[PDB]
């Protein structure tokens, strides 16, 4: 039951000019609170932010947490970089994926206070 | 630190909160809880928000970045 | 009744006691069991609006309004 | 390159489109941006309301010429390339504002 | 002069027209008024798109109703007993306890 | 715009014609469906009728004392006939029930329906 809210994986469109412009293409994790996302689906229009999600695992870092292609509904294992977090409209919401398992979700709570250094 | 008296319904939403959200604690669920009751109309300000941001084109303005990092 | 020992700031605390006077309620604890509820239910608002839309939308349900004044 | 600092955004893919931004990602993911993107919040001139998302900048600290808002709801992170020039910075209490208003913006506990 | 139970559905007579409601007086108020009297009831409707938390899904039965419905504890009325035509069946313990606190999430009730 | 809010007493509308059947009652849906009903200027109000006839309080009602404000004579909350309306039966807000009044009348509903623990 997805319904464009926190956790969630959407296939989002990254690119400035959009239309027959290829790639820039990323699956990501809205990470907004509910009341925003919520009142974004209500209007049918609105402003959500997200982390981009990567299948180039590479080097893992303390701010980006793996997540697993048995959980998520992505075809590969992937990796979600809290670093490369941005708010877009949404209108550049492609298609929902799923969602991220309780654990990966606290670990990108972890990763986003890291990033942004709301440790306390 | 506080002692507080709550039903068993109540500890098990609260329990149910903090798993589904991957919190760490009960006093984490709570302080979900007391910030919800803290902000009446957050969901109105954030249609206000969006819509002063739109009214401004900064959308259009900042959408150039949107890529940046990524591919 | 279940018994907690948490940790909350002096921001979320008095936060809490404003929204316990503000609701005229008895103590803390009361204060945290409404908190509990509205964690259920995010959207209630919304929620309420567009169940009171539905029930005045259907034409079925205006015949209701006939027992309004039962009893009294 | 510092949290809490004000910079210039260059937001050019051509002329003059250039904005003010509060860095908020931390000190040392700045250091290392270049290995690239530093994380910035957008800021606003028009004051008219202020959201708990939002915060506001005295323009007596700033470096702007008016007192500005960061709207934490539009946290953007962009290429270090576009960071042009150093404007000022928030003070210590602007900033533990923008820490909260990114807490609750991003429903991060604390 | 039939005796009206908790969690029962009734087919109720709006006329000063006839629809399905959930008794929730309990049942010595409910005794007490088929002799006097109204008895409060939770409105039921086949409009099953969204289910609030203020409201109740209802299985639809072989016996009862036939079709998949809700019980709107927002709507929740107190209504002339003389209404009160016949029983259509029985909410389960399961769908009552859902009602129960669909009740105390609307009226603010807590336990 | 009015806020109508739990524990308040409104005087409603409660004749089907819209007859001076008008009569004071207290306001127990809970306060999110009543500051959204208030916002949208639209909804359904869940009230408690409030009667001067306080011969006999049974448990599933609610002695409400005078006050100089609200209520001039002492009344009584019947939460036996609590119903739902919609919101354009609230007329004018009257007055407002003490805290130990509300709980008493927490317990008079929860009695009237079997909601106990």
């Amino acid at each position: 039951d997805l319904m464009m809210r926190r956790g969630e994986i959407w296939q989002v469109d990254l690119d400035p000019a959009r239309g027959s412009e290829a790639n820039n293409q990323r699956p990501a994790v809205v990470v907004s609170n509910d009341r925003a996302n919520a009142t974004a689906t209500r209007l049918g229009r609105g402003v959500i932010t997200v982390v981009p999600v990567t299948s180039n695992i590479a080097k893992v870092y303390p701010f980006q947490v793996l997540l697993s292609a048995t959980t998520t509904g992505l075809q590969v294992d992937c990796k979600a970089q809290a670093e490369q977090i941005r708010s877009i409209a949404t209108e550049r919401l492609l298609r929902p994926i799923g969602r991220v398992s309780a654990a990966e979700l606290a670990q990108l709570d972890e990763a986003l206070k890291l990033h942004l250094d709301l440790w306390s | 630190k506080l002692s507080v008296s709550l039903s068993d319904d109540d500890v098990a939403i609260l329990d149910a909160y903090v798993k589904r959200a991957g919190l760490p604690s009960r006093s984490a669920g709570l302080q979900h809880a007391i910030r919800v009751l803290r902000y009446p109309t957050l969901e109105d300000d954030y249609a206000n928000a969006w819509q002063e941001w739109s009214a401004a084109g900064d959308t259009d303005a900042w959408e150039q970045t949107v890529g940046d990092g990524v591919g």
